[PDB]
Parts: C-alpha cells; sequence; structure tokens
C-alpha cells in the first residue's frame, strides 16, 4: 500500500531479474524480500531458491560451428581463453561459473575491480579467467559504453586487458577459419584462444564463434608442473610431446582420465585441450593411487607431503619470510592490517589456510578422529573412524596431518605470544 | 437511593466509541450494581533521553526509576570469544498517552494496555475496594465519574460474596435434513433459565405456535399452557408460555437486553444466538440493541471469531458492551479440556456420575435411590441436583434410558427408569448420548412431541447453570481475573503467550528489568518431534508410578534458564573443534557459577552446540517460575486451613489457575510468537528435562533391595557439575532385613516415571514406596528437585501414553480394598 | 454464453462459460434467499441481479473487488455511474490520471480494461443503506468470491474496514492487496500507490501489468 512497500517490490524484482549474476548477499536479501512479500500478500509469484543458478546467456547466443556470414557495421574482437571462469559485480565478489562459489582473490585484483567499479555507476559486472593462477580480465558489458574505455582504465589500473581489435567490415564475406585464424593471430598472444568474442557498436548481445574438430591420442602419463609455492598444475603429454591443457584438477577428476590409454581432445592450430563429460569418489583415489599415495589434494593443485613449515606461514600471511618464531611476532606490530587479519579470524582458520587443506575432506577427517588437548593445544590425537580412509583425501591429509598439528599448535601459540 | 461504597468487580470492558472509556460494572453487597467511567488512556515507557526529547508534551507521564534495559540476542560462537551481555541501566517513564502518539522508538510494546493500567493504578482486579465518592462524580443513573483510579481505589476491603443472576438461555430450531437455517429452518421452541439477584430459579419454556395447529395450540392452552401474543403479555413464573414466532423473538429482545451479569449458552455465540439474530431481523427490523450504561453508545449485536494456534481452532465472541460477560461453554470447556469429544453428552457423561443401589426390580422399570453414602458424600447431592430437569440416564456406562419417575429429597434421589430388569449389585447413572431423535420427532412434529421436547431444551438449557458451579468457571475466571491481571470479561478470550504478559510485566516492573530485541527471530521451532516407545504391554507385577512436581516449572529455577542468564551458545563443526572448544569452555566458565548444558545441534553441519548459562542471579523467567510454584503451595496450604465453603471454593480456583499458568512457560519460551522468546532457553529447559528423566531410570532401573540396604546399578552422583552428596549407590532402607527386591524401570515420558516391583503384592508396594519417596527426596534428587509417588499399577495392560488400562491402588488403601479401575480410551 | 433458471427473478441468469462450475450452488442459495431478498428495493433493481456472470474470467487477472453496489444509481456495474458521477469512481479516474498523466478526460469504466474485472462481493443493497442486505447474500458472496479466485492473480479491495477478514472466507492463498476505499477520509486513497503495486506483484507473477488507461473514455 505504501510507496516503501513500492520501493521493496520494485528492488526485489530487479534482484529477480539479476540473479544469476548474484552472491550470497544478493540471494540472502532477495529472500527476506520474497518473505516479506508473501506475507503482506498472501502470495508472491517468485519462491525462495539456494543453489543460485550463474549465467550470461542472456548477453550471448548459440555458438557457431560452422563457417557462417558477417556484414553490417563495426566489429570489436576479444578472445575467449582457457580456465576457470568467474565474474565480478557491484559490492559481489568473484564467483565461479555454473558453481558459484566464494573464492578467494588477491587484493591487488580486488582493489583494482572495487576502483574500476566506483568510477561511474554503469557497468553491469566483470568478467574474469584464471589461468595458472594468472588473473586476466577478459571483457566487461555495458549499455552505455564499450570495452575499451573501461579496458584502458582497467590497463591503467594495473590488472591485464586482452588487446582489443576495432574492425570495419562492408562487404559480404564469409566468416571461416582462414579468417578466424587471422584474427586470432591479430591479437598476438601466446595463451589460449578457444573462442572470440566479437560485439557491434548499438547491440547489447555478444556472440561468440568457435571451430574446432575432433583428434583421438594416446596418453602417457600424467604430471604436475610447478606454478607456484606449494603449488603445481597436473599435466599430460603425448607420445610426439604435444602438450595437453587442463583448466582444474576438478576438470581431471570429472574427465576419469586413465594412465595409459586413449583419449578424445578437439585440437585448435596452437593447442589442444582434453573434453570433459566422460564416479567422483572412484576417480579421486584411482588417480591418486596411480600417481602415487604421497599426493595429496592441495586445492586445485596436487602436491607431495607439503612439509610446509614456518614460512608457509609467512607467505599467506604475506609478511616478510622468516625461519625464526621470534620474527613472526616483529612485524606483525609495525603492520596495521597484518595484526587485524590474524586476530579476526581464528586459529583453525589461519591452520586451514597456511596449509592448502581442502575444507570438506578435512573436516569430515577430523570428524572421524579422536583428540587429546592440553594448554589449548593438541598433544595427542587417533582416528576415530577409518570409513573416512576410503577417501584419498582423508589419508593423505593424515599422513601430514603431523604437519597440521604442529602448524596448527605454533598458530595458537602465535595467538598467545600476539597477547604478549 | 445513596451508593455504597463498598463494591466488588464482576465485569471490566473497554469502550468503543471516539471517546472511549474504562466501564467497570461492580456489585455492593446490599443488592446494588454499580457502573464507574474510567478514562482510558494509552500506556508507553521510553528512555528517558526519548521522554525529553519530545516538543509537544505527554498528557501524563509518570517515571519508573532507573531500570537496566538487558538485550536478550542469541549469538552463536565457534570459538569462547564470547561477548558480554548487552546492559544498559537507564531511567524509562511511564506516559498516559490519550491518543496513538506513535513512536520510533517506545520500549514495552508487546503487551496490552488494560494490564497496565491494572498496575499503574494498583487497582487489583477482583478486588473489593472503599471507593471514595469525592472521587465519585456521578454523571448517570449508576454510572459515575472517576478521574483519578489511584486516589478512588483507596482503601481495599476483605472478600465477601454478593448475589449474582446468571442468565442461562437455549433453544431448538427445526431443522428439515441438514443444519438449521434462520432463513429457511424455523425456531421449534426456545428454553431459559432466569436467575435473578433474588436466586429464583425462574424457568420459561416457550414454544412456536407456528409450527403447531391452532387446534393443537388450543389443546395445550386447556391442558395447562398459557399463550400470549405479545411482548407485554409475558409473565416470567409459568413453564409453557405459547406464542408465535415474531411474539418469542420480540420477548427474546426484551431478554438479552437486560442488564445481566452473566449469560450462558453451550454452542451458543456460534449457532443459537446469532441464529435469535438473524431470524428476528428476517422477520422483524429491530436488532438485539445492547447499550452502554452511561447512555452513550448502543452497538448492536456482532458475531465475530477469533483464531488461535500452539489442531485448527476458531473461538466465536460478542463485542456488546451492555455489562454482561457473554460467555459460553463450548470454546471455554474445550480450552481447559483435551477430551475424547466434546459433544455435551460426553461432557455431562464426565461432569456428573453416581453410583447406584438397586431398590425395585421387574419389568422395563425399575427404581434406584442414592443416598450421600451411596458412592461418596458429595457425588449424591450434585447427581440430584442434575435431576431434577434431566430425562435419559445411561447405566451402567452404556444402558441409556429415560427417567420415568424421579423423588428428591436433599441429600439423594430416588429415579424410576426405562432399564430392563436384571439382578445386579449396582450400577453406574450417567447422561451419556441421549436417546431422543429430534429429527424424527421434528419429521413428525405434533404438540405431544412439542411439549416432550420443550423439557427436552429446558433440560440442555438448565444444564448450564449446572455445568457453570461444576466447573467453578465463576470461580475459575475470578481467579483468572486477579492472576493474568485482565478484565474477568477476557479470561478465557485470549491466547496463552498474551495472558502470560500480565504476571511478567509485575515481576519486570519490581526488578526493572526490560527485555528488547533489536534481531529478527530465525524460523525453527522448539520441539524436534520425540517418540517414546514403553518396553512392555503386559505386565505381571505392580508397577510404583512417580510423577515429577513441576518437571520444567522447577527446572527452570535450579539452572536459572533464561534470557538474561544465558551468555552464549558454542558450537563447532568437527570433531577436533568440538573437543577444543568442550575443554575450552570447561576451563574458562567453571562450576558451581555456570554449568554447561548440551542441547541439539540446531543445523546440519553442526554436531556440538553447548549452551552456557549463569546462575550467579535468579534472572527474571526463573524467579516468576519460583514464585509461581511457591505461592501455589501457599494456596494449595490454604486449601485446607478454612471451613467455609466460599473459601473452597475460590482457594480451589486460584490453586488451579497457578497451576495451569506455571505448567505452560515451557511453552511460552520456545514459542517464537511469545514475550518469553529464547530459543537456547527452551532447548537447554528440554535437555535438562531429558538429563534428569534418563538419569532417575538409570537410578530405578538395576536397582535392588539388599537386605537393609538399597543397592543401585548406579551411583547417586550429580549429573550437571561437581557433587559433593554422598553419590554411593548403597542407601540404608527402613525396612527390615527380610526384603530383597529389585526394582526394574519400564516407562517414564517425561515428568511421570513408572517403577516396576519384583513382586504382585500391592501393599508391599505401597509400604516400599512410601520409603522410596523420602529415599529418593533425601539422597538421589537434588537442591530443588521434589518428586511425589503417583500409584501402583497391578495387571498393568498398557499400549502407549494415551491407551492403557490397570488396576490402580490409593497409598491410603492396602491390598483388601478398593483398587480404582482405569480404562481410557475404550470405544 | 449460458443461462439458468431460477425459482425467482430474474428466473434466467447469463454467465460465460468460466462461471459454470459454480451455477448449480449459486441457483440454491438465490433460490433460498430471493424473496427476503425482494422485500426490499435495491440499487440495481432484481433483474441486473446476474450482469457480472456474463464476463469472461480467463483473459482476467487482477480482480479489484468492491464491498457492495451503491446504495443509488445501481446499475450492476461495479463502481460505475452512467454519467460518471459516483465519487469513487472520480478518486479512482484522479489516481490513475496521476499514476499516467491523463490531464482530461470524460469518464472512467473499470470493466473495459482486459484483464481487469471490477466485482462486487454483496450483489445487492437497500435503499439508501449499506451492507444491509448482506445477511441474505453472504453465501452467494463467498461462492462468487471463491469461484473468481480460481482464477484471478490479484485481488484488489477497496476499504479495509469493510474486508476485515476476507482472507478466511477464501481459502486458496492468492495475491491480495487491501487499499483504502475512495470514501477514505484525508485522501488516504489519492495517497493510495495500489495500482502501481499493481502491476509490479504482477511482473512478479510474469503477467502483463494492467493498462488503467483503457478504462478512460474521452
Amino acid at each position: 500500500t505504501s510507496s516503501a512497500d513500492l520501493t521493496n517490490l520494485k528492488e526485489l524484482l530487479s534482484l529477480y531479474k539479476s540473479l544469476r549474476f548474484s552472491d550470497s548477499a544478493a540471494i540472502e536479501k532477495y529472500n527476506s524480500l520474497v518473505e516479506w512479500g508473501t506475507s503482506t500478500y498472501w502470495k508472491i509469484g517468485v519462491q525462495k531458491v539456494a543453489n543460485v543458478e550463474t549465467s550470461i546467456s542472456d548477453y550471448y547466443d548459440e555458438v557457431k560451428n560452422k563457417p557462417f556470414n558477417i556484414d553490417p557495421g563495426y566489429y570489436i574482437f576479444l578472445p575467449v581463453y582457457f580456465g576457470s571462469v568467474f565474474i565480478y559485480s557491484k559490492g559481489k565478489n568473484m564467483v565461479e561459473l555454473g558453481s558459484g562459489n566464494s573464492f578467494q582473490i588477491p587484493d591487488d585484483m580486488r582493489s583494482a575491480c572495487n576502483k574500476v567499479l566506483d568510477s561511474d555507476n554503469g557497468i553491469d559486472f566483470l568478467r574474469f579467467v584464471l589461468l595458472n593462477n594468472r588473473w586476466i580480465m577478459e571483457d566487461a558489458i555495458s549499455k552505455y559504453q564499450s570495452p575499451v574505455n573501461i579496458f584502458k582504465l582497467a590497463s591503467e589500473y594495473g590488472l591485464n586487458i586482452p588487446k582489443y581489435l576495432e574492425i570495419e567490415i562492408e562487404e559480404d564475406t564469409l566468416f571461416d577459419d582462414e579468417l578466424y585464424s587471422i584474427i586470432e593471430r591479430s591479437f598476438d598472444d601466446k595463451f589460449p584462444k578457444i573462442s572470440i568474442s566479437y560485439i557491434k557498436l548499438g547491440e547489447l548481445r555478444r556472440q561468440v564463434v568457435d571451430f574446432f574438430k575432433f583428434s583421438f591420442m594416446y596418453i602417457e602419463s600424467i604430471k604436475v608442473d610447478r606454478i607456484g609455492d606449494n603449488i603445481f598444475i597436473p599435466s599430460v603429454i603425448t607420445k610426439s610431446g604435444k602438450k595437453i591443457l587442463v583448466k582444474d584438477v576438478d576438470h581431471l577428476i570429472r574427465s576419469k582420465v586413465r594412465e595409459h590409454t586413449f583419449v578424445k581432445v578437439k585440437k585448435k592450430n596452437t593447442f589442444s585441450i582434453l573434453y570433459d563429460y566422460d564416479t567422483r569418489g572412484e576417480v579421486i583415489k584411482r588417480i591418486i593411487d596411480t600417481i602415487g599415495r604421497d599426493y595429496y589434494v592441495n586445492g586445485k593443485y596436487f602436491s607431495k607431503v607439503g612439509s610446509a613449515g614456518l614460512k608457509q606461514l609467512t607467505n599467506k600471511l604475506d609478511i616478510n619470510e622468516c625461519a625464526t618464531v621470534d620474527e613472526l611476532v616483529d612485524e606483525i606490530n609495525k603492520s596495521g592490517t597484518v595484526k587485524r587479519k590474524i586476530k579476526n579470524q581464528s586459529a583453525f582458520d589461519l591452520s586451514r589456510e597456511c596449509l592448502g587443506y581442502p575444507e570438506a575432506d578435512f573436516i569430515t577427517l577430523v570428524n572421524n578422529m579422536r583428540f587429546k588437548i592440553e594448554n589449548c593445544k593438541v598433544v595427542n590425537f587417533n582416528i576415530e573412524n577409518t570409513n573416512c580412509l576410503n577417501n584419498p583425501s582423508i589419508e593423505t591429509i593424515y599422513r601430514n596431518f603431523n604437519q597440521f598439528v604442529s602448524i596448527f599448535n605454533v598458530v595458537t601459540d602465535v595467538k598467545k605470544r600476539l597477547f604478549e | 437511593g445513596a451508593m455504597d461504597p463498598d463494591v466488588r468487580c464482576i465485569n471490566w470492558f473497554e469502550s468503543h466509541g471516539e471517546n472511549r472509556f474504562l466501564y467497570l460494572k461492580s456489585r455492593c453487597r446490599n443488592g446494588e450494581t454499580v457502573f464507574i467511567r474510567f478514562p482510558h488512556y494509552f500506556y508507553y515507557v521510553v528512555t528517558d533521553e526519548i521522554y525529553q526529547s519530545l516538543s509537544p508534551p505527554p498528557f501524563n507521564a509518570r517515571p519508573l526509576g532507573k531500570m537496566r534495559t538487558i538485550d536478550i540476542d542469541e549469538t552463536i560462537s565457534y570459538n569462547l570469544d564470547i561477548k558480554d551481555r548487552k546492559c544498559s541501566v537507564a531511567d524509562m517513564w511511564l506516559i498516559e498517552e490519550p491518543k496513538k502518539r506513535s513512536i520510533q522508538n517506545a520500549t514495552m510494546d508487546e503487551f496490552l494496555n488494560i494490564s497496565w493500567f491494572y498496575i499503574s493504578n494498583g487497582i487489583s482486579p477482583d478486588g473489593c475496594y472503599s471507593l471514595d465518592e469525592q472521587y465519585l462524580t456521578k454523571i448517570n443513573n449508576g454510572c459515575y465519574h472517576c478521574d483519578d483510579p489511584r486516589n478512588c481505589f483507596a482503601k481495599k476491603i476483605p472478600r465477601f460474596d454478593i448475589p449474582r443472576s446468571y442468565l442461562f438461555l437455549d433453544i431448538e430450531c427445526h431443522f428439515d435434513k441438514k443444519f438449521p437455517s434462520v432463513f429457511i429452518n424455523p425456531i421449534s421452541h426456545t428454553s431459559y433459565c432466569y436467575i435473578d439477584l433474588s436466586g429464583k430459579r425462574l424457568l420459561f419454556t416457550l414454544i412456536n405456535e407456528e409450527m403447531l395447529t391452532e387446534q393443537e395450540i388450543q389443546e395445550a392452552v386447556d391442558r395447562g399452557c398459557l399463550r400470549i401474543q405479545s411482548l407485554m403479555e409475558m409473565d416470567y413464573e409459568r413453564e409453557l408460555v405459547l406464542c408465535s414466532e415474531i411474539v418469542l423473538l420480540r420477548i427474546a429482545k426484551q431478554l438479552l437486553e437486560l442488564t445481566f451479569d452473566y449469560v450462558v449458552t453451550f454452542n451458543g455465540h456460534n449457532f443459537d444466538l446469532r441464529y435469535i439474530t438473524n431470524r428476528l431481523e428476517l422477520l422483524t427490523g429491530e436488532k438485539i440493541i445492547f447499550r452502554s450504561p452511561d447512555k452513550k453508545e448502543a452497538v448492536h449485536l456482532c458475531i465475530y471469531e477469533r483464531n488461535q494456534s500452539s489442531m485448527a481452532n476458531t473461538t466465536f465472541h460478542v463485542n456488546n458492551n451492555n455489562g454482561t460477560i457473554f460467555f459460553d461453554l463450548y470454546s471455554f470447556i474445550q480450552k481447559s479440556e483435551k477430551l475424547d469429544s466434546y459433544k455435551l453428552d460426553s461432557i455431562s457423561k464426565n461432569a456428573f456420575s453416581c453410583m447406584g443401589k438397586v431398590l425395585n426390580r421387574g419389568v422395563r422399570e425399575m427404581t434406584f435411590i442414592g443416598d450421600d453414602t451411596t458412592d461418596a458424600k458429595g457425588k449424591a447431592a450434585a447427581f440430584a441436583k442434575v435431576l431434577t430437569t434431566g430425562n435419559y440416564v445411561t447405566v451402567d456406562e452404556d444402558i441409556i434410558c429415560k427417567v420415568i419417575r424421579k423423588d428428591i429429597w436433599e441429600n439423594g434421589f430416588k429415579v424410576v427408569l426405562l432399564c430392563p430388569t436384571l439382578p445386579n449389585d449396582t450400577y453406574k447413572l450417567s447422561f451419556g448420548k441421549d436417546d431422543v431423535d429430534l429429527a424424527q420427532m421434528y419429521k413428525d412434529y405434533n404438540l405431544n412431541i412439542a411439549l416432550d421436547m420443550a423439557r427436552y431444551c429446558i433440560h440442555d438449557a438448565c444444564l448450564c447453570q449446572y455445568l457453570w458451579e461444576y466447573y467453578g468457571v465463576e470461580t475459575k475466571t475470578d481467579a483468572g481475573a486477579s492472576t493474568y491481571v485482565l478484565p474477568q470479561s477476557m479470561v478465557f478470550e485470549y491466547r496463552a503467550s498474551t495472558v502470560i504478559k500480565g504476571p511478567l510485566l509485575k515481576l519486570l516492573l519490581e526488578t526493572k528489568t526490560i527485555l528488547v530485541r533489536s534481531e529478527t527471530k530465525q524460523k525453527f521451532p522448539y520441539e524436534g518431534g520425540k517418540v517414546f516407545a514403553p518396553k512392555q504391554k503386559m505386565f505381571s507385577n505392580n508397577v510404583l508410578i512417580f510423577d515429577y512436581n513441576s518437571l520444567y516449572p522447577n527446572v527452570c529455577i535450579f539452572g536459572n534458564l533464561s534470557p538474561e542468564t544465558l551468555v552464549g551458545v558454542v558450537v563447532s563443526t568437527n570433531r577436533l573443534e568440538e573437543e577444543i572448544n568442550n575443554q575450552l569452555l570447561l576451563q574458562k566458565y567453571p562450576p558451581p557459577r555456570y554449568i554447561t548444558v548440551h542441547c541439539e545441534p540446531r543445523l546440519p553441519n553442526l554436531i556440538s552446540e553447548i549452551a552456557i548459562f549463569d546462575r550467579s542471579i535468579e534472572g527474571t523467567i526463573p524467579r516468576l517460575l519460583r514464585t509461581f510454584l511457591a505461592e501455589r503451595a501457599r494456596y494449595k496450604k490454604m486449601l485446607k486451613q478454612a471451613t467455609s465453603s466460599t473459601e473452597k471454593a475460590i482457594y480451589d480456583s486460584m490453586q488451579y489457575t497457578y497451576k495451569i499458568v506455571a505448567n505452560s512457560v515451557y511453552g511460552l519460551m520456545g514459542f517464537r510468537n511469545s514475550a518469553l522468546y529464547s530459543y537456547a532457553s527452551a532447548k537447554s529447559c528440554t535437555s535438562i528435562g531429558r538429563r534428569m528423566i534418563l538419569y532417575l531410570e538409570s537410578v530405578l532401573n538395576g536397582a535392588e533391595l539388599s537386605n537393609g540396604m538399597l543397592r543401585f546399578a548406579n551411583p547417586l552422583s550429580n549429573p550437571f557439575y561437581m557433587d559433593d552428596r554422598d553419590i554411593n549407590p548403597i542407601v540404608k532402607t527402613s525396612l527390615p532385613i527380610d526384603y530383597r527386591f529389585r526394582f526394574r524401570s519400564v516407562y517414564g515420558d517425561t515428568d511421570s516415571v513408572f517403577t516396576e516391583i519384583d513382586s504382585q503384592d500391592v501393599d508391599k508396594s505401597i509400604e516400599i514406596a512410601k520409603e522410596l519417596e523420602r529415599l529418593i527426596n533425601n539422597r538421589v534428587l537434588f537442591n530443588n528437585f521434589k518428586i511425589e509417588f503417583e500409584a501402583v499399577y497391578k495387571n498393568l495392560i498398557m499400549q502407549s501414553k494415551k491407551k492403557y488400562t490397570t488396576m490402580k491402588y490409593s497409598a491410603s488403601s492396602n491390598s483388601k480394598s478398593v483398587p480404582e479401575r482405569i480404562n481410557k480410551g475404550t470405544s | 454464453m449460458n443461462s439458468v433458471t431460477v425459482s425467482h427473478a430474474p428466473y434466467t441468469i447469463t454467465y460465460h462459460d468460466d462461471w459454470e462450475p459454480v451455477m448449480s450452488q449459486l441457483v440454491e442459495f438465490y433460490n433460498e434467499v430471493a424473496s427476503w431478498l425482494l422485500r426490499d428495493e435495491t440499487s440495481p433493481i432484481p433483474d441486473k441481479f446476474f450482469i457480472q456472470l456474463k464476463q469472461p474470467l480467463r483473459n482476467k487477472r487482477v480482480c479489484v473487488c468492491g464491498i457492495d453496489p451503491y446504495p443509488k444509481d445501481g446499475t450492476g456495474v461495479p463502481f460505475e455511474s452512467p454519467n460518471f458521477t459516483k465519487k469513487s469512481i472520480k478518486e479512482i479516474a484522479s489516481s490513475i490520471s496521476r499514476l499516467t498523466g491523463v490531464i482530461d478526460y470524460k469518464g472512467y469504466n473499470l470493466n473495459i480494461i482486459d484483464g481487469v474485472i471490477p466485482w462486487n462481493y454483496y450483489l445487492s443493497c437497500k435503499l439508501g443503506e449499506t451492507k444491509s442486505h448482506a445477511i441474505y447474500w453472504d453465501k452467494i458472496s463467498k461462492l462468487l468470491l471463491q469461484h473468481i479466485t480460481k482464477h484471478v492473480s490479484v485481488l484488489y479491495c477497496l476499504g479495509k474496514t469493510d474486508f476485515s477478514n476476507i482472507r478466511a472466507k477464501l481459502e486458496s492463498p492468492v495475491t491480495t492487496i487491501v487499499g483504502y476505499h475512495p470514501a477514505a477520509r484525508d485522501r488516504q486513497f489519492e495517497k493510495d500507490r495500489s495500482f502501481e503495486i499493481i502491476n509490479v506483484l504482477l511482473e512478479l507473477d510474469n503477467k502483463a501489468p494492467i493498462n488503467w488507461a483503457q478504462g478512460f473514455i474521452y
């Protein structure tokens, strides 16, 4: 009845419109407004959801699987890369497409996104791709400007942008593999390019093309490659040595890759990528047993014993590397917000963060154990259930559960000395 | 003439006009019914800064002192960084405001302003006060202007009694096959049970001329009946006064207008009274006209229904403001009762039921007498009182026979019943299902049927006065008045979470504690759906029934569980953090001041949800609950200190009303729509109850009497924190050494625990139970926990909590006595 | 359109096929209540008591519920004035003009808007007296309102007081907006944002918003 109720309804309808590009806060607010509306007016056309399907397909069309034709207006060329895809929105964080979660991102990229969104009100979202822990902002859509001014803004803000190509087409030409390769080379990058995003001045919808063909090859080994501190990217080769590209270890599990077998792969001019859509508990243990029991799921990477230590605390703390526990408290006092970050989280929070421990596996494994605790510190432990040992992550994390308990006691006495 | 300053309240109500007021209907001793006008207002308390910050002055304000403001939010914590409970001490002011001066920040808003009026003036609801004429300006004949209730209700006087005019009435209407409708189904006959101030149990059963023949009308007039065709011609004293529908409804309108003190009906405010309303509007143009005593409003008859939830039920009411608490029996009784049926047959069956002794045998007519000593001193008197009118009696609880001739003197009855002759020692006389097919008699309506159904209806409407003094509803209502701090009009009208707010507000005004909430509640109830399964069905021994004296109402005194003594609720998602927090808490908050309580994990990801409560100060809810059980004990003591029968009425009613209000607190703690909401409070109260039940079961199961010492399966150790009692599971038993018996716990649901004894000697069961009660109360229980033995069940055949039968033996009896034969759930 | 004979006036009740499952019980109730209803003169006349049954509902989504016909100038069309002289419809036209900006207009009919069915709860009232005839009408009123809310997306009621407990009599929960009656004091119906909220809730229901301007006649 009130205009305030009208504004609440308008906000809820807008949230319903922007629900694929949402986060936990947006979903919570939408649910709260839905509750208020359905209580007040006894019925509402929209209900509550929890999974939250995230998609940008409204701004895109069906992909071109064959040569087609173009003609009118000017076109802006932007490439499509390989790796995990995330979307950054207004007052929201990076969320994985399809399985939207709260991913952890650095502060440089976060602050760059914050400023590039605070510059003006007219940005729908920021599109990002993660590849070998290399943040790449691929595109950004808006109803007023074009991914050029925001691209220059991002380039001068410090985060990478792709070289946007602006071209004009006059005659009727059949866009084929040759012209696709020509524009791909026109970008001049060594990163994987899977598709091309070309836009027209005025059209909000952006359509993409992808030319490919099927190929089959033998798999000789799956091996991790060092691409960070305690971070190794698994990879496979061929008989000729061809490099098959992978987004995530989740993709490897989802592909049911078998050692010393044959696989299907859609090969590009420059690179080739193995195809998904080949259970999870079976594969997660079979691949580890193939590679070795001494391999633990280090997030989206596979690692060795991961003997960790003090400097592994420093690196995630992003403090000066030190092998002395005494140095672990000196600069913290000079650090205005590092002490804030450490104090705000729990001891268990820092513990799980510093060792790359997956949440669910570790929590279940812990919920299958027994513990002796003295002076707020673990003094012994013992497995309560060995059924969790069926899961390879459980047993692997237990192998260095000594690492966890050591680092955990270190963190706790770190809190104690930070009091001092 | 003059005004008698000594009055007693019999009814309060609130106005309906633009200028709204409080009109009180009091009674003097000498026989006066006096009305007093009280200017109603609106009531609010704000912090003194808000009070000083409002420029347009409030009409009247009164401070209450510097009262600490307590936040009562529930905030879970995954670790021990638990913040101190928010506590701001400030001075509040109580404002008397006439207009709804709605304020963005005003406190104590969930109550009802009439309760605030009561407490502000200190005016006791049922209290008899010596009113002040100088504070009572006469406005109307019987209505007076009372501007200052505080200085008017100056001198209170002891309770005395008064003549009260309990009118009753109930009718019947000729339905065809479906339900009787006002438009199509006419009135069959009405029957009233007028009781004036004189106590004259006047009767008149009016019969509809219209549905009968004019020749038949002449026959009935010749057979005793008096016929009148207007409103002016009526005389009360006759029984069968005959008239047509217009005349009947005009006289009824003359009746319900009358400044009655009470009015009672079964089902009435839904079907019957509305039926008079609609039929009298359909035939005449005069709606039933109620008026205020001061002659400033005149509402018309209004049927509206108010819902409740805590089984979907609806309760009808009428907001007449004449002065008469337009009561009802159906809704109120269903509020007080959890019965197999609430059909009037069943309520009469389980209200008046006296045993019979066979006098005359032969033919289908048998004569039976019952004296005061036939069954019990008291059953005979009331049953003979309700055998003045009734027609059918349920003999042996299945032989529904019609009264042929009833002879009653004072303390007993002699009745001839149409039940077949059978040589039997005795019989149970009952008013069960009636054996008259009103539908059949209507289908073949005539004169003799009209008279007999007129008597049927006079019975159906004089049962109202009998139930009105059996269920003591006048006494229970006057108890509700001074208990819930409500008007008598609405003692059984509101819902529980509303009524409890009276004494809660009294307590809060005493402890200067205000409960606020700034956060939104969450969507989960208090119950998890607990299911109890008996160990066995057929029992070959005696079962010692042990109860609990107010399990939850006492638990909330022991652990001080409350919203302001709940300092935090700690959870952890995994076993390691579980144990870490467990030991951390066991270190930080040391017994005995605190208490570590295990609850159910509220969320699927959680597995351990520690609730930590501080017993440093008895809070508000525990303090109130101790006050309730203490005052119930006080009144149940005063029930056997006095001899005046009126006392054995008032004190019984007050005791029972306290039992009802105190027993319910556990619900209103966990009810999201209650003023006592603290989710951990309810969760931990249930948990503590569960721990006590399991503890007692462990105590009694496996326990064997060793010669002269009782050797339990488990020691007598406190379950909650460190204990200084002799936890020895060997206790000296005050029985001879030749006794060697073993106990096997068999059932306990929430407060009653079944105890099996390894024998069938019920007398030995009673003796052992007598010693056992003292044993429990002096060794096993602690602090304030106390129990009292209930019964001994030999040949106990139970299926669940409700379907069970046995031979119950009283502790006042022995093996060679009369046991109590219980059979519930029999169809 | 189908017609059905009652025991009394009009002895013929025309309705659209949407109203078909209501006719039997409607006939029974009216045959019961008809003469005692006839005891007074009605605005509209008894002959007009069933022109609100021929209107189809399958294309009607927002039901604007009026509690009773006018005591005078009863025509059977809810809220309608043949000369556009009723204060209520004047306020309706004022608010719709303020929402839509229509400065100049001559009249406003709620019956010429697709998706909107003007409706009456109680089919009749006594001359110069409101809701006095509700007693004979209760069954018919509830029957019609339930059959209507079987289909209509939005239920709007003019007069908070007169629609105090419309929720109870209607079983299936439905989008319900309870607004001021145009006879509200201090021009609170002017402050009412009912129609914009109605359109918003329609869109929330993935439903076509009401073009209230179609009711205007120039």
